[PDB]
């Protein structure tokens, strides 16, 4: 079965830094395009990037708003997934999961299977 | 590129046949488009991959269809538990937007 | 049937490339054009099926004249007279009508009296290498080849206008001659997006069908 | 068969030659050939399932590799030919097909569509750069456009069989063998700011194989240089 | 002096003309040749050389390399269609936008014969055999096993060889090259089964081409 | 080689000359005199080399 975990949400001044943690557990890490999307208070999803497997040189695609203020990254040595944040404003208050894809055919759809429990960042 | 559902809020008796749309701004590939199931409070799941093909463990009452740059969900008969908010995702050059949201409140 | 797929046949026809307009007394019309190959849609997918290639030129300009809305009293004018400067590659460049430029020696240049035959001129194959290069791997800013550099043509009148505005266009043709090609190329599949590079956007490889059988 | 040159030694067993034409010879070119006419050995790129095609720059990965890249930096011209040997190898439960082409001036294309792409991400010094299966973001500055189904040029990754190329199928065949002559306008060319070729692996029938195998099948790439001459006093 | 007289059809610019035209830059002693390997006299040389025909569109294997790659599985059932592809002149086919069907949209006139190279991209150890029939312009496509071998067709054992080559006439109804499951496909043990297989056009080298026009495949 | 028959690989031998340090990596271990050793093919590979007192 595919468990995904996560932590390290909490209360975080505006301008601020905060990393969070994704953990998987279950399948083997290094063969799934892993995503990050993060959701306001009863609104609309947003999408903000993922990070390639290891047949694909390990490369991150961001989003428009979110480039150059986040970081994705994954850790080589056990199977953990980070997103390091920088300079928070007002509205980056959100709850945050941690979602996974998967080839359906030989084919990549750009779908997301299994999610996260989701973890909550809020900023005052 | 924007996604429109169409009726942000909608109502349904037990035993009736209902239906949701999805509308896009330009005109979105047909095995790019899926459909997600948010319950109150959890965490959100793949319901129907590439608009027309159902997940695993799904029952078989769901079936999307459409094509071109407007789609639809219809369920065939409307039980207790599918009772939720159901967004429809797309892909035709990055970002991935997602829907507004159609919320399905039981009678 | 097959010497219409030669490439004397293939490559040597006659192309609209460049349609301008420029008038007499507004001190700032006379057209220009830097003489390339990806100018129009058409003739550039069918000279990228080769890498290397080598021709001369041969120019046909279809200059034409409308009358401008005067003001009054009997306006009268004589047959017109156009100017169609050549600059080779690394000469005088002219930047306003009347200019030091267009009166030098080594700009060889036509002159056009109006009801006549259109004026052709032929320009020979001038590089310092062996052949053009239609693509160029490798940086001079990535992607130039500052080699095949054919010139730049400019046009302006020589009658100096007394009681009405007159402006022209002016449709430059173009047909190469003695073509040779060499190491062929696949067929570009994605939309022309820039003139000056090679960039395009990801697109499916066919058109689909329902199923495979 | 156990074929040397200079002071390296390769053991092969079919060879495909460029445009019909062998490399051969021509102020005045000096032409060295006891240093330089040997086999650089570039290291191992490893061949995964959901692998998608790696592409090297050809004057440019030889550009640390020992004496010739010296005399890249010593002498401002220069023409070579090559001599490409590849070979992957695998059991007889793996199956898969690869496409070995040699393309001459391969003009890429970059993501951003005002942009071109910097350096470092044209050519890794001898280190494969990759294509992706998927697409590559607009919002990125300057990245090169490695979508493997448009091959990076805006062109049908269907019709790369024009170029000089060779099958390695792995029922039947194991190796491949090219021979590319200098293909150029002009007859003496820069070797710093120009890359007259690209040689490209694409894996088109993607690698299978049951529970309990091998998970990867290496691939070995081996150039040397043929009648190169530069020109200086 | 001598008298002329102009014929109509004297001051006209005609765009597909022939006439000795003055050069604008006299006395430039242009640079000489150099013998640069590859050069292309005719453009059927292009054609002549094989390119992998997308055989399996399906709308949603266009946008990635599944596109070309057949899937061949073993399944249970005795006599099944692997696939199949009209031969229907650029109307939306698979043959449209390979390399020898890039240089045939440029033109209005064709005829000629093709050749139809397959290739089997599996293991080594496994085996079985196809039915590659090809029907004639005016038969319908055969519905069966049966009254597909009654037509023309090669059957394909691979085991012994993995490439079978099958020449074919196309024209400007016009034909399909269906093939058919004829047994399954065995295989040892720790062997995958799910094969593929590549397909491959070319031009026969006897055909020619007329009436030159501007392609399509723009906007 | 003393392996199975089913097992493929490929070696360096690389000899460094008397003089020259011991290579400490992979590159320029292939930079001096070697010899690809390929198992899948052959399964001996003869090297001749001088010693001295």
């Amino acid at each position: 079965e595919v468990k995904l975990v996560e932590s390290g949400g909490g209360l975080v001044q505006p301008g601020g830094s905060l990393s969070l943690s994704c953990a998987a557990s279950g399948f083997t890490f290094t063969d799934y395009y892993m995503n990050w999307v993060r959701q306001p208070s009863g609104k609309a999803l947003e999408w903000l990037g993922f990070l390639r497997n290891k047949a694909n040189g390990y490369t991150t695609e961001y989003s428009a708003s979110v480039k150059g203020r986040f970081t994705i990254s994954r850790d080589n040595s056990q199977s953990i997934l980070y997103l390091q944040m920088n300079a928070l404003r007002a509205e980056d208050s959100a709850t945050y999961y941690c979602a996974r894809s998967r080839y359906y055919g030989g084919t990549y759809r750009y779908a997301l299977d299994y999610w996260g429990q989701g973890t909550s960042v809020t900023v005052s | 590129n924007v996604l429109t559902q169409s009726p942000p809020i909608m109502s349904a008796s037990p035993g009736e046949k209902v239906t949701m749309t999805c509308r896009a701004s330009s005109s979105v590939s047909s095995s790019y488009l899926h459909w997600y199931q948010q319950k109150s409070g959890a965490s959100p799941k793949l319901w129907i991959y590439s608009t027309s093909n159902l997940a695993s463990g799904v029952p078989a009452r769901f079936s999307g269809s459409g094509s071109g740059t407007s789609y639809s969900l219809t369920i065939s008969s409307v039980e207790a538990e599918d009772a939720a908010t159901y967004y429809c995702q797309q892909f035709s050059g990055y970002p991935l937007t997602f829907g507004a949201g159609t919320k399905l409140e039981l009678k | 049937s097959r010497s219409e797929s030669s490439i004397e046949n293939f490559l040597c026809r006659s192309a609209c490339v460049y349609y301008a307009t420029y008038t007499n007394n507004s001190k700032k019309g006379f057209a220009e054009w830097v003489i390339n190959t990806r100018q129009v849609a058409q003739l550039r997918r069918k000279l990228e099926l080769f890498t290397y290639l080598r021709f001369d030129l041969e120019l046909t300009f279809v200059i034409t004249s409308a009358q401008q809305p005067s003001t009054a009293s009997s306006v009268d004018a004589p047959v017109q007279t156009h100017q169609i400067m050549y600059v080779p590659p690394g000469g005088p460049v002219p930047t306003k009508v009347k200019d030091y430029a267009w009166q030098t020696s080594t700009n060889p240049s036509v002159f056009w009296t109006e009801g006549n035959a259109p004026p052709r001129m032929s320009i020979p194959f001038i590089s310092i290498g062996n052949a053009y290069s239609c693509f160029y791997d490798g940086w001079t800013v990535y992607g130039i080849n500052t080699l095949n550099n054919m010139g730049t043509l400019y046009m302006r009148h020589v009658n100096e206008a007394g009681q009405g505005p007159i402006k022209s266009t002016v449709r430059i043709y173009f047909k190469p001659k003695h073509v040779k090609a060499w190491v062929p190329r696949p067929p570009r599949l994605c939309q022309y997006e820039k003139q000056k590079n090679v960039n395009f956007s990801p697109i499916g490889v066919t058109t689909s069908r329902t199923d495979i059988i | 068969r156990s074929i040397t040159l200079g002071n390296s030694t390769i053991t092969t067993q079919n060879v495909v030659v460029g445009y019909g034409v062998w490399p051969e010879y021509l102020d005045q070119p000096t032409q060295p050939d006891v240093a330089t006419c040997r086999f650089y050995t570039l290291e191992s790129v490893q061949w995964m399932k959901n692998s998608a095609g790696w592409w090297w720059k050809l004057p440019d990965a030889l550009s640390q590799m020992g004496l010739f890249g010296q005399n890249m930096q010593y002498h401002y011209l220069g023409r070579t030919g090559y001599t490409i040997h590849v070979q992957c190898n695998a059991s007889k439960f793996h199956q898969g097909c690869l496409l070995v082409v040699c393309v001459p001036e391969a003009e890429m294309g970059c993501s951003n569509l005002n942009n071109t792409p910097e350096f470092s991400e044209l050519s890794g010094g001898d280190s494969a750069r990759m294509f992706t299966d998927t697409q590559v973001g607009e919002s990125n500055a300057k990245k090169v456009q490695t979508a493997v189904w448009n091959a990076g040029m805006g062109v049908g990754v269907g019709n790369l069989t024009i170029f000089p190329h060779q099958w390695i199928n792995l029922r039947t065949n194991n190796s491949a063998t090219l021979v590319m002559p200098y293909i150029n306008s002009v007859p003496m060319d820069n070797m710093f700011r120009h890359n007259n070729l690209t040689l490209m692996i694409i894996p088109f029938v993607p690698l299978n194989y049951s529970e309990g195998s091998s998970p990867y099948v290496p691939i070995t790439v081996t150039i040397a240089p043929m009648c190169a001459e530069y020109n200086g006093l | 002096g001598l008298p002329v007289m102009t014929t109509p059809g004297s001051t006209q610019f005609l765009t597909s003309d022939d006439f000795q035209s003055p050069s604008a830059m006299p006395q430039f002693d242009v640079t000489p040749e150099m013998q640069i390997p590859g050069r292309v006299n005719n453009l059927m040389e292009i054609a002549e050389v094989d390119s992998v025909v997308p055989v399996n569109n399906t709308e949603d294997n266009v946008s990635s390399l599944k596109a070309y790659q057949i899937p061949v599985q073993s399944n249970s059932d005795n006599g099944k269609q692997v696939f199949g592809f009209p031969l229907q002149p650029g109307a939306n086919n698979v043959l449209n936008r390979t390399l020898l069907g890039e240089i045939l949209n440029y033109y209005t006139h064709w005829s000629g014969s093709i050749k139809l190279t397959f290739m089997f991209c599996g293991s080594a150890m496994a085996t079985g055999k196809f039915l590659l029939a090809y029907s004639p312009p005016g038969a319908g496509v055969p519905k069966n096993r049966k009254d597909a071998m009654l037509g023309t067709h090669v059957i394909w054992d691979v085991g012994l060889q993995s490439s079978c080559v099958l020449c074919v006439p196309w024209i400007s109804a016009a034909g399909y090259v269906t093939c058919w499951y004829q047994t399954n496909i065995v295989v040892p043990a720790d062997v995958q089964s799910s094969c593929d297989i590549l397909c491959f056009v070319s031009a026969c080298n006897d055909f020619s081409v007329r009436m030159l026009k501007d392609t399509p495949f723009i906007r």
